[PDB]
């Protein structure tokens, strides 16, 4: 028995390296739409589904509509990969 | 005063730094290790991003490899990476004019943050379109080289730091915006 | 990962067009 990698097996650390990354990437637009607070609502936001409290549109709510399709996509093929 | 002051100045540090960094994969002392010892043979490979070193010592400029679109790949690669110099400049550039009203303003330094985010994003890209070159050239089998590690060259690492920090430094100048 | 990556893509494309739809929403400000 592998211990903590064979859960890390199906898919890259790189590829961790990067979905960390972009998270951040996309976490800071939020905060564009207003050095932690809507970054810590981005925290708020990967947490379930993505992103809430947006009056319309605005601007970044699209970004976590991309963002729901996007942790969508890749837990799906986590999940088929561990299949 | 002293406080956002101090935090700005942070700020374009922060952002000269990843500069360095993005120098430094632009300036990697060789992108990853390599050997290839199954005897007669035996080789210590030490690829560049550009200038792909062996060893004597032996330094050589590959450069544009893997065939099909993916020399394309590399060329928005590039391009990709001038843009993101560009953006970092321009940064640092609307960063010195508030410097010199330290010497809209806050509207100013919300743009260039925005440069900074749109040079991390697109930079970001750019450094997965090299990675996937990269992989790719393995994977048709280079030439010869192809290397039982090339694990990680640690220059890429400082790039992605050179990005975290342009994060780091966009969203406190814009703390400072919150005030 | 490249699979994945041009998911890295589309997101970092709808990135880049949120950010712009900020900027036009300063613009009419």
């Amino acid at each position: 028995k592998p211990g903590v990698f064979s859960f890390l097996d199906p898919l890259a650390y790189e590829i961790w390296m990067c979905i960390v990354f972009a998270y951040i990437g996309v976490s800071v637009v939020l905060f564009l739409v207003s050095i932690f607070n809507s970054l810590w609502f981005s925290l708020g936001a990967f947490m379930q589904q993505g992103c809430d409290i947006s009056p319309r549109s605005l601007s970044g709510r699209i970004v976590g509509g991309v963002w729901w399709f996007f942790t969508l996509i890749i837990i799906s093929s986590y999940t088929a990969n561990l299949a | 005063k002293t406080s956002r002051r101090g935090r700005a100045l942070l700020a374009v540090a922060l952002n000269l730094l990843a500069l360095l960094f993005a120098t430094t994969a632009f300036l990697t002392t060789y992108w990853c290790q390599g050997t290839q010892r199954v005897p007669f043979q035996l080789r210590r490979f030490h690829t560049g991003i550009w200038y792909s070193c062996e060893e004597g010592e032996k330094c050589r400029s590959f450069i544009d490899l893997a065939p099909a679109s993916e020399k394309g790949v590399l060329w928005l690669s590039v391009v990709s990476e001038v843009l993101y110099i560009l953006l970092l400049v321009v940064g640092f550039s609307l960063m010195c004019l508030e410097l010199l009203h330290s010497s809209d303003g806050l509207k100013l330094n919300a743009f260039a943050a925005v440069f900074t985010v749109l040079s991390g994003l697109l930079g970001m890209v750019a450094h997965m379109m090299y990675t996937q070159v990269f992989q790719v050239t393995v994977s048709l089998g280079p030439e010869d080289w192809r290397p039982h590690s090339w694990d990680y060259g640690w220059s890429f690492c400082l790039a992605w730091g050179s990005f975290t920090c342009c994060m780091a430094a966009s969203v406190t100048t814009l703390n400072s915006y919150t005030k | 990962l490249s699979n994945v990556a041009g998911v890295f893509y589309i997101l970092v494309g709808g990135l880049g067009l949120a950010m712009l739809v900020a900027l036009i929403e300063f613009c009419y400000k």
